[PDB]
RNA sequence: UGCUGACU
DNA sequence: GCCAGAGACAGCGAGTCAGCAA
DNA sequence: CTGTCCTCTGGC
């Protein structure tokens, strides 16, 4: 059973400590799903008003 | 790169005689050309600059917060008048020589003190230089990688960029001469590649499919090409080809 | 020593399968492949029978070692027939059409014949014998059909080599699909009535035969070869002569052991995916031999035999197809896999292959190197080896780099010997270098592998390549120290480098005649204008611009020494004296001005033989730029006339003007473009390396460029007026918002949130956007008003010495909405075209309360970035920005697909020696390149307005190019004699459209017959009384051979290109052309006359002069003018209201084709009369739709007794606008509403388990379960009805039905029209022009409105109905014209003549067909066709037809190592003896 | 005999690169170098002398070609 | 970026660990740098900086 | 080959 | 035989560098 | 995630 889940990668991730704010930023990411990166339409990469307080606007990785 | 986004790459080390030296003595360690501040807007590099030299210069250390500073109390007011009070300018300009000519330039330059941090990616770590070496086995072309030694992929789209100069030779060079290259004989009346084959030790390929040895002509046909002839068979599937 | 035997042509067939014996060295028979320890296992898949795999081993077929060994082939001898899985479906067909017991297929012999004859003539390439052969039959078997087949097929032979074409690959393609679709259907058998033994296949691996037995591979193998017995005079021309045999398969065919390279998979450290179907294969054929043993010792038995076949059969396909069988696991991927993907086997290793002789690094700026050169940093130089031949004129320099050795620059790292090899020079001794630096010249002479020598020739490349100016050949500079390639700043724009780690490929030609190609045709300076539209590519950026405009402005003066050493600065003159110039002011001082730096740095660098050019142009800073105090008025002054708006150069001598990005730059028609036009493109590169190092040397020597913080700064005084205003926005969200909405005017404070939030609830959402855009309207106008109070006056430094502007407004970075929202203003979010989007509850952030009628909560920015942006402000910004780069990705993720599939089909179209644009086929597309010919680059100066400078430089132009020489080898007198000829045409007929014609030119006498002659008759055969007399005095009562009225009315001669060869026939040129010549001559000889110059120069030079500078650009030879088509339509796009913009838009025209397009559209104007505007209004309200549900106000149903009541609107507000009337659309309920109600009753109950008199009968005569319905004698008052169906039905709220029926009701509405209007005004010019646009399009239901609207003139979008309704070359126009509209929404202009091209192919047969997967099926190349998409169904086709292959596409010519057959590979040299 | 007199570019290079790859394999140079090395530096001033006797095979679109001389030929 | 990523090395037996010498605190830095000692770790170092056009190799990015 | 980071 | 129901089915930018696990 | 095929299926 995929545990109800929906993803079945990336679930862990290497930590690197190339700097201490690569670091401290892997214990504050939120990652929206590793489906998502293979979409056509662009609409789960819309920085909503809903995520005030909850999600930075300008931390994202920009690629 | 600074702390606003402005990554740039190192271009020259320019000796410390022909830097532009300030009236009091001082000469920048960086210089960072003004034209990447009207398309990208980083104001910010223009107030931590000021800022920093207040700093340096009254032995303060200043917060750069955001939304701290309004339009009623500015930045640049704030650290201009840092600067005023320690007998440099409003505006953060210092008036610079020229260290090649020695003239005080006409116009007065921005000069302080930024953070800059150094970014990982060097040139030690991406550059490559291939000239012969290893091959994938089943297709005899270079191997694709820099640990290993490995050659730079041509494209699809380059080779479409460069049959419109019309160079027809620099693509044969490229794709042909350079990557693979072969002499696979063919049964010039059969038509056919696999059909020729080499005999037991006057070394003469001899056609399989009708016995005779004076058909047999060598052909210089990519590799791939050759490979392609053998998948194709493992298909049933034949390719007969017409040589001239 | 090659070869020397070159391919020509490729089949694709199938093997006997009785030939593949015999290549085969033996047959394997041992599962297990892999040894214990890893070696090859005797008799296995890898074995060494098969080829050694690797370098260790030796083949027992041929004693021959790895890298020498042609790999051999061996077959897994399966233990009985398995059906091949590509020829599996066909066989399927040639199963379900057909009589297993008569053996005979079940169509009609007619087909078969005449289909059978079609292809006999196709196979000689006879086209028109198709529909001549099908008219025959239909007006008529075998004998009727085969005498006329025969015939063309004997009296059109000769003609088997002429038959590989488009034209004649589409028609057979089609004739054969028809086929296959239409006649292999099951059908009951025509002489036995009951041979329908309906094969009906299952999954693959799985046919049935019923009475539901299991068809085996040998009782269909049986079919099919009795089949081919009565069928086969038909199937061998369907298939090619094809044996029925090679449908089934009896072995499996193991490939070479090298092309299967073990690797390593998750705990298995030697496996191929390959082997591992194979084995597969293998293990299967052993399970079933000990059945069969078992059999033969001796229902479950058989059934176990027939469940193991359909398991060894999907373990055969999915050998061929990992995905034809999707039950099975441990299925790794197929041959269909390892050919077609973009990994797949043709988009690499096949186009894209690794090419050794190549470096990659972080490119740097050098700008102290020539622009045609490249900076090498020792690095590559000393690795990168050039092979050169050992001869006497060499043999010293070569013997120096031998010694020098491998590691020191002027080295070599290897001598290769004349009949040997590869003696390596590595060693680091010294001495075995020189003993071997001897022996040079002591057959093939020894090659010296030498480094790159500083002169060298090298190929770089930016990897997104998008257009031909990527890839530019350079001159090897080598650099000491450094692992970087230093390049020019000029160069930068071609590539789009942007120092800031930027990674580049520098390719090495090694043969001597690659050099020589990089030396000619892909050097950098041959690249300095862009083949999009011919403008100029390479330019000084930046600081080059902001220099050279502060230097060269009026007021800038310079003493001896610093005019000195500024001009020796950008010369670093190297040969000859320094011409200098004189003072322009002598007396209290000598000083020079920096224009005359500019001057003196321009007459050192043009060629010392040719003579300086004269220039006259405008300059980038317009003359208002400088006006600091307000103007005042002088009576005699123009002051344009003295301006530093004005470029004026005059004999290399700059005398005014500014010269910023207009010049230098890449802006067309300046300096550097009138430079790279008169004397070269090596003297302009020469001039922009000279001007960069000048305007360097100036910034750096005596004046600086900053960009401090107080010329961003505003003024106090003007930022108190921003404030105020800023203030004033504050309170202007309520009046937008409701006068959007139409409520009433004022009263109402919370009924406009009330109906904000409904219109936000919504359903259809367009009347949210409507607030959204009558919203963005209102802050627009404000954000407008706060830019002007502060940008234009309000800035603290002004323009000539403020460093913001000056950057901006010399074209040096930046543009003026980046100067504002610096200051003043950030301006209006705007994410999707729209304000940024609210929460579900209705508030846009939560700091701002819901629904909120503020500016500011919807994203208007009054911050700026001198003093920043507050939170809320930050948040809609960021959301912008991350939109931005989302877009980003997404656009170029479709612009390269777009891009790639046109270059996939417009590849081959290359110009010809004839001057006509030709396929690779032969298939003439176009008959003169432009229409005209004249590439793009070269007709720059052609244009008009680029005369009176032709004209200036005239005898710097006939030196320096054609000289007197050509001028005088002219004849021009058959093209000058046509275009009199022409000229006296257009003269006697003014109006060319006038119906010309002899009998019609004998009309004039229509008064003598009209008078008294035929006064007395009537229609005899329709034409008339009066007619009947001209005929009879024309027919046969006027003169024999004198009657020449035919003269009088004769058509214009033909355009002089089509007649006279542009290229070998001087003054032979374009209509259009001649006209200007014509129109400038008579406007120049009337400027000589009041000239207060001399002009040594004559109309009749002039004309002259013209006429050669077209002749000679007049397109080359073997442009390959397709590629440069595709390139330029996608290079545009990759990097860049009620219609479609964008990528969407180019798609559906180029890629999709499609007859259904999101915005149909037409526009024809009104005609300009009194009567037809009047009509017009009429017109418009007649097509728009109008639906029983715009007309409606809420149905009453009460409910098995169903009733119902429509309570229709009143008149008041909708009878406006939508020509209806109250008894119209109620008879419409009576006859069409109330019976569809009953068909979607029907539609659910089949699946469940004095005068009001007349019109109720006849409606219940129709239907027998209404009663009675009402009447409303008082406009509708109350029309219901009552249905019941009384003995069981399905009682709900069917209120469901009789409303999702109650809008897709229309009342009546023009098929395909949707909506109508007439946008008033569309010009200025005659603006009295009224047009009435649609959003539909039927183009004949406007034809009955010839009167009220102009049906010529008529255009729409579809391209597919002008297509139907006005032909395919009116169809050309349209595409051309939609593509040129869809770029112009950008500023983009790709140039016609490419567009006229695209549309020429896309429109080549008659039909408009789209540039994409489907597009490709009628091409004559099976080799391409399988590059592009779906390459296995191509190859299964092109296998199953016998296809050939001419190797003359560029994709064919480079699958099997030929030369492209254009550009630069297009003749022979053919050495005399 | 109905083709252009003139050379194109795209025939100047392979001439250029044909007889440089000529030069270069020990051919006999015809122009009298003075101290170059390099081949196509030889082979443009062959050209500009007009001593190159080979013979340009241009190929019409249905096979038929025309034989020209690269002499008898207008280089630009 | 390259800076001080920890203070135990001997120990780590990372893949790669880039080392910045003498790293520096900003003079100019936000509040929050102090609040989470960043300065444990620091990651750049101050340079007098001119903005000036004055070599030619220092445009389009360059420094 | 795969997958997780990253560069233009 | 006329044309909806689908239900497969195929396409989805270019190049580059690593590490880690199987 | 879209548009054509395109091969049925199914109803008529
Ligand atoms: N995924 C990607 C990302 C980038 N590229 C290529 O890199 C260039 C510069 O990227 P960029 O992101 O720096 C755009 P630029 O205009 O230079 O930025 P600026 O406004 O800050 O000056 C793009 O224009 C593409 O050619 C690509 O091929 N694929
Ligand atoms: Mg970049
Ligand atoms: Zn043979
Ligand atoms: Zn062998
Ligand atoms: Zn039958």
């Amino acid at each position: 059973t995929g545990l109800g889940l929906l993803q079945d990668s990336g679930l862990c991730v290497v930590a690197d400590k190339l700097n201490f704010i690569r670091y401290l930023s892997h214990f504050r990411c939120v990652h929206r799903g590793a489906d998502f990166a293979k979409m056509r339409t662009t609409t789960v990469r819309r920085l909503l008003p809903e995520s005030w307080g909850f999600l930075c606007p300008v931390h994202t990785p920009d690629g | 790169a600074s702390r606003h986004g402005q990554k740039g790459i190192l271009s020259r080390l320019w000796p410390a005689e022909d830097m532009p030296f300030t009236e009091s003595g001082m000469v920048p360690d960086i210089l960072f050309n003004p034209h990447g501040f009207p398309s990208r807007m980083t104001i910010g590099m223009l107030i931590e600059s000021m800022a920093g030299k207040s700093a340096a210069l009254h032995g303060l250390c200043h917060d750069a917060t955001p939304f701290i500073f309004s339009e009623e109390n500015s930045a640049l007011e704030y650290f201009g008048e840092m600067l005023k009070a320690a007998g440099y300018n409003f505006y953060g300009t210092e008036r610079l020589y020229s260290g090649i000519s020695g003239l005080e330039l006409e116009a007065d330059i921005f000069i302080g003190v930024v953070y800059y941090q150094r970014l990982r990616h060097m040139v030690s770590d991406k550059f490559q230089v291939r000239t012969t070496g290893a091959r994938d086995r089943v297709t005899n072309q270079p191997i694709g990688g820099r640990n290993v030694q490995g050659g730079i992929r041509f494209g699809e789209m380059e080779r479409d960029a460069l049959l419109a100069h019309g160079t027809s030779f620099l693509l044969h060079d490229r794709l042909f001469n350079c990557s693979d290259r072969s002499v696979a004989h063919v049964c010039v009346k059969c038509g056919s590649l696999l059909s020729p084959l080499l005999e037991k030790p006057n070394r003469k390929y001899n056609c399989t499919l009708c016995s005779r040895s004076d058909t047999i002509d060598t052909v210089s046909v990519p590799y791939v090409f050759r490979y392609f002839v053998a998948e194709l068979a493992a298909m049933n599937i034949k390719v007969k080809l017409d040589v001239v | 020593n090659m070869p020397w035997r070159r391919l020509q042509g490729i089949s694709f067939g199938m093997y006997s399968a009785e030939e593949l014996k015999k290549l085969s060295v033996k047959s394997i028979t041992n599962p297990r492949y892999l040894d214990s320890l890893g070696n090859p296992s005797a008799n296995g898949l890898y074995d060494l029978a098969l080829g050694p795999a690797d370098s260790k081993e030796v083949c027992s077929t041929c004693v021959q070692d790895f890298s020498n060994c042609s790999g051999h082939l061996g077959h897994i001898e399966l233990p009985l027939t398995v059906y091949n899985p590509l020829l599996f479906d066909k066989l399927y067909l040639l199963l379900r059409g057909s009589c297993l017991n008569c053996h005979m297929l079940t169509c009609p012999r007619a087909v078969i014949h005449l289909l059978l004859c079609q292809l006999r003539v196709l196979e000689v390439g006879a086209l028109q014998a198709v529909y001549e052969l099908e008219r025959i039959l239909n007006r008529f078997i075998r004998e009727e059909l085969e005498q006329y087949t025969t015939e063309i097929v004997q009296n059109n032979l000769l003609g088997s080599q002429g038959a590989h074409v488009k034209n004649v690959c589409e028609s057979k393609s089609k004739l054969i699909a028809l086929f296959w679709k239409a006649h292999m259907n099951a059908k009951r058998c025509p002489h036995c009535k009951t041979g329908r033994s309906v094969v009906r296949k299952e999954h693959n691996s799985k046919l049935t035969i019923t009475f539901r037995g299991y068809l085996t591979p040998t009782s269909a193998r049986e079919h099919l070869s009795a089949l081919w017995k009565n069928e086969g005079f038909f199937l061998n021309y369907l298939f090619s002569r094809f044996n029925p045999s090679v449908f089934f398969l009896d072995f499996l065919v193991v490939p070479p052991s090298r092309y299967r390279p073990v690797s390593r998979l998750g705990d298995q450290m030697f496996t191929n995916g390959q082997t591992v179907n194979l084995q597969a294969v293998m293990k299967d054929v052993v399970l079933i031999r000990k059945l069969l043993a078992l059999m033969a010792q001796e229902q479950s038995l058989i059934d176990k035999l027939y469940n193991i076949w359909i398991r060894l059969q999907s373990h055969v396909n999915i050998v061929f197809d990992s995905e034809m069988d999707k039950l099975m696991m441990d299925k790794y991927p197929g041959i269909r896999q390892i050919l077609e993907k973009k990994e797949g086997l043709f988009r690499k290793h096949m186009m894209g292959k690794r090419v050794d002789y190549a470096a990659r690094s972080v490119i740097c700026p050098d700008m102290y190197i020539n622009t045609n050169e490249i900076g090498i940093p020792m690095v590559f130089a000393t690795k990168l080896t050039y092979p050169q031949p050992v001869t006497p004129w060499n043999v010293q320099e070569l013997r120096q780099a031998v010694i020098n050795g491998p590691n020191v620059h002027p080295g070599a790292s290897m001598v290769i010997n004349e009949d040997g090899s590869r003696t390596a020079l590595s060693a680091v001794d010294m001495t075995q270098r020189e003993a071997v630096a001897k022996q040079l010249l002591t057959q093939g002479t020894k090659i010296v592998c030498r480094h790159v020598k500083n002169g060298d020739i090298l190929l770089l490349n930016r990897q997104p390549t998008l257009h031909r100016p990527s890839i530019q050949a350079h001159r090897a500079r080598i650099l000491p120290e450094e692992k970087v390639l230093r390049l020019h700043y000029a160069n930068c724009k071609a590539y789009n480098a942007d120092f800031d780690g930027d990674e580049m490929n520098a390719h090495f030609p090694q043969s001597e005649l690659g050099r020589a190609e990089a030396y000619v045709l892909a050097c950098t300076d041959q690249q300095y204008l862009v083949p999009k539209d011919g403008q100029p590519l390479a330019g000084l950026i930046q600081d080059h611009m902001v220099s050279g405009a502060s230097m060269t402005t009026r007021g800038c003066f310079f003493t001896r020494e610093h005019y000195m050493e500024l001009v020796y600065r950008g010369l670093t003159d190297k040969v000859g004296r320094v011409k200098l110039l004189s003072p322009s002011i002598l007396k209290p001082f000598p000083l020079w001005t920096g224009k005359q730096v500019v001057s003196t740095l321009l007459i050192n660098i043009i060629p010392e033989d040719h003579i300086p050019l004269n220039l006259s142009g405008k300059a980038k800073i317009t003359g208002k730029a400088w006006v600091k105090e307000t103007p005042r008025s002088v009576p005699g002054f123009n002051p344009d006339s003295m301006c530093e708006s004005q470029v004026i150069i005059r004999e290399g001598e700059l005398l005014c003007g500014v010269l910023d990005k207009a010049h230098y730059g890449s802006s067309a028609y300046g300096l550097v473009h009138c430079c790279y036009e008169i004397y070269g493109g090596e003297t302009s590169g020469k001039v922009l390396t000279c001007l960069a190092r000048l305007f360097t040397a100036y910034l750096q020597l005596y004046r600086g460029f900053t960009l401090g913080v107080e010329d961003i700064l505003v003024k106090p005084k003007a930022d108190v007026k921003r404030q105020r205003i800023i203030e004033e926005s504050t309170h202007c969200g309520p009046q937008a918002v409701r006068a959007a909405l139409n409520l009433p005017e004022a009263a109402s404070y919370d009924e406009v949130r009330g109906k904000w939030q409904d219109a936000h609830l919504g359903k259809d959402q367009r009347d949210f956007n409507m607030i959204d855009l009558k919203f963005k309207e209102e802050v627009n106008h404000y954000s407008n008003e706060i830019n002007k109070a502060c940008m234009p006056f309000g800035l603290h430094r002004q323009f000539p010495e403020n460093s913001l502007q000056m950057m901006v407004q010399s074209g040096a970075k930046g543009s003026t909405v980046n100067t504002m929202q610096i200051s003043c203003l950030l301006g209006q979010i705007e994410l999707e075209g729209r304000r940024p989007p609210l929460m579900a509850s209705g508030k846009s952030l939560p700091c701002f309360e819901p629904y909120e009628f503020t500016p500011r909560a919807g994203g208007f920015v009054t911050g700026r970035f001198l003093t920043g942006i507050k939170p809320p402000e930050f948040f809609f910004h960021c959301m912008a920005g991350r939109e931005g780069l989302v877009d980003t990705a997404v656009k170029t993720s479709r612009s390269g697909y777009l891009q790639r599939c046109i270059i996939k089909h417009l590849e081959g179209l290359v110009v010809q020696y004839d001057l006509t644009v030709r396929d690779s086929d032969g298939s003439v597309v176009q008959f003169l390149y432009g229409e005209d010919g004249l590439d793009i680059p070269k007709t720059q100066f052609l244009q008009p307005k680029q005369f009176p400078f032709l004209a200036s430089n005239y005898e710097v132009i006939m030196k320096s190019q054609h000289l007197h020489e050509v001028l005088s080898r002219a004849d021009p007198k058959k093209a000058l004699h046509h275009f009199r000829a022409i000229k006296k045409w257009q003269s006697k007929h003014p109006n060319t459209l006038l119906r010309r014609g002899a009998f019609l030119s004998y009309s004039q006498k229509i008064q003598e017959a009209v008078k008294a002659l035929k006064l007395e008759s009537e229609n005899r055969n329709g034409r008339s009384p009066g007619t009947q007399e001209m005929l009879r005095m024309w027919y046969e009562l006027d003169e024999e051979s004198r009657r020449k009225y035919q003269k009088k009315a004769a058509a214009c001669p033909d355009p002089s290109l089509s007649v006279w060869r542009p290229d070998i026939y001087f003054a032979s040129v374009s209509e259009t052309f001649e006209t200007k010549v014509d129109d400038y001559s008579q406007e120049w000889a009337a400027q000589t006359e009041k000239s207060y110059e001399k002009s040594e120069l004559s109309l009749d030079r002039l004309r002259t002069l013209l006429q050669l500078k077209w002749q000679r650009s007049l397109c080359e030879p073997g442009e390959a003018v397709g590629l440069l088509a595709a390139q330029s339509i996608g290079e545009p796009s990759t990097q860049m209201m009620n219609v479609t913009l964008g990528i969407p838009r180019l798609r559906e025209i180029l890629m999709v084709a499609s007859a259904n397009i999101k915005t149909p559209m037409m526009s024809v104007p009104v005609l300009n009369t009194k009567k037809a505007l009047k009509r017009v209004k009429s017109l418009k309200k007649q097509l728009t739709r109008v639906c029983l549900g715009e007309v409606l106000q809420k149905i009453d149903v009460q409910e098995q007794v169903y009733q119902l009541r429509f309570q229709f609107l009143p008149h008041a507000y909708y009878q406006q606008e939508k020509c209806l009337r109250p008894e119209d659309i109620l008879r419409f309920m009576e006859t069409r509403f109330f019976k569809l109600l009953m068909e979607s009753i029907k539609k659910k109950n089949n699946k469940a388990s004095e005068a009001m008199e007349r019109r109720v009968q006849a409606v219940r005569e129709i239907h027998p379960f209404i009663d009675d319905y009402q009447y409303d004698t008082e406009e509708s008052l109350w029309c219901q009805v009552t249905v019941k169906l009384p003995l069981m039905k399905i009682n709900f709220d069917m209120s469901s039905l009789v409303v999702s029926l109650a809008h897709g009701a229309v009342i009546y509405a023009t098929k395909g029209i949707t909506r109508c209007l007439l946008n008033e005004t569309t010009n200025n010019k005659n603006e009295k022009e009224l047009v009435l646009n649609t959003e539909g399009i039927n183009l004949p239901e406007l034809f009955k409105y010839a009167e009220v609207l102009d049906l010529r003139r008529l255009y729409s979008n579809d391209i597919h109905a002008i297509a139907n309704t006005y032909g395919i070359e009116a169809a050309l126009r349209v595409i051309e014209k939609e593509i040129k509209d869809v770029f112009a929404v950008y500023g983009i202009a790709v140039d016609p003549r490419h567009l006229s091209l695209v549309a020429d192919y896309m429109c080549f047969e008659g039909v408009y067909k789209p540039l994409n997967r489907f597009g490709i099926r009628s091409n004559s190349s099976p080799l391409q066709q399988m590059t592009f998409e779906t390459s296995f169904q191509f190859l299964k086709q092109a296998t199953m037809l016998g296809s050939h292959d001419e190797l003359r596409s560029p994709s064919a010519c480079l699958v099997v190592g030929k030369v492209v057959r254009g550009g630069t590979g297009l003749f022979e040299l053919k050495q005399p003896l | 005999r109905i083709t252009t007199p003139y050379m194109t570019k795209y025939e100047r290079a392979r001439v250029l690169g044909t007889r440089a790859l000529q030069i270069a394999m020990c051919a006999p140079v015809m122009v009298e170098l003075e101290g170059e090395t390099d081949p196509l530096l030889i082979a443009m001033k062959e050209l500009k002398a007009r001593k190159i006797p080979i013979i340009i095979r241009r190929y019409l679109p249905d096979g038929s070609y025309e034989d020209w001389g690269v002499d008898e030929l207008i280089i630009t | 970026t390259m800076g001080f990523p920890l203070l135990t090395y001997q120990d780590r037996s990372d893949n790669k660990l880039y080392r910045l010498q003498t790293p520096q605190s900003p003079l100019v830095r936000p509040s929050m740098y102090d609040y989470y000692d960043m300065d444990n770790y620091p990651i750049g170092t101050n340079a007098i900086v001119a903005v000036i056009s004055y070599t030619g190799y220092d445009m389009e990015d360059a420094m």
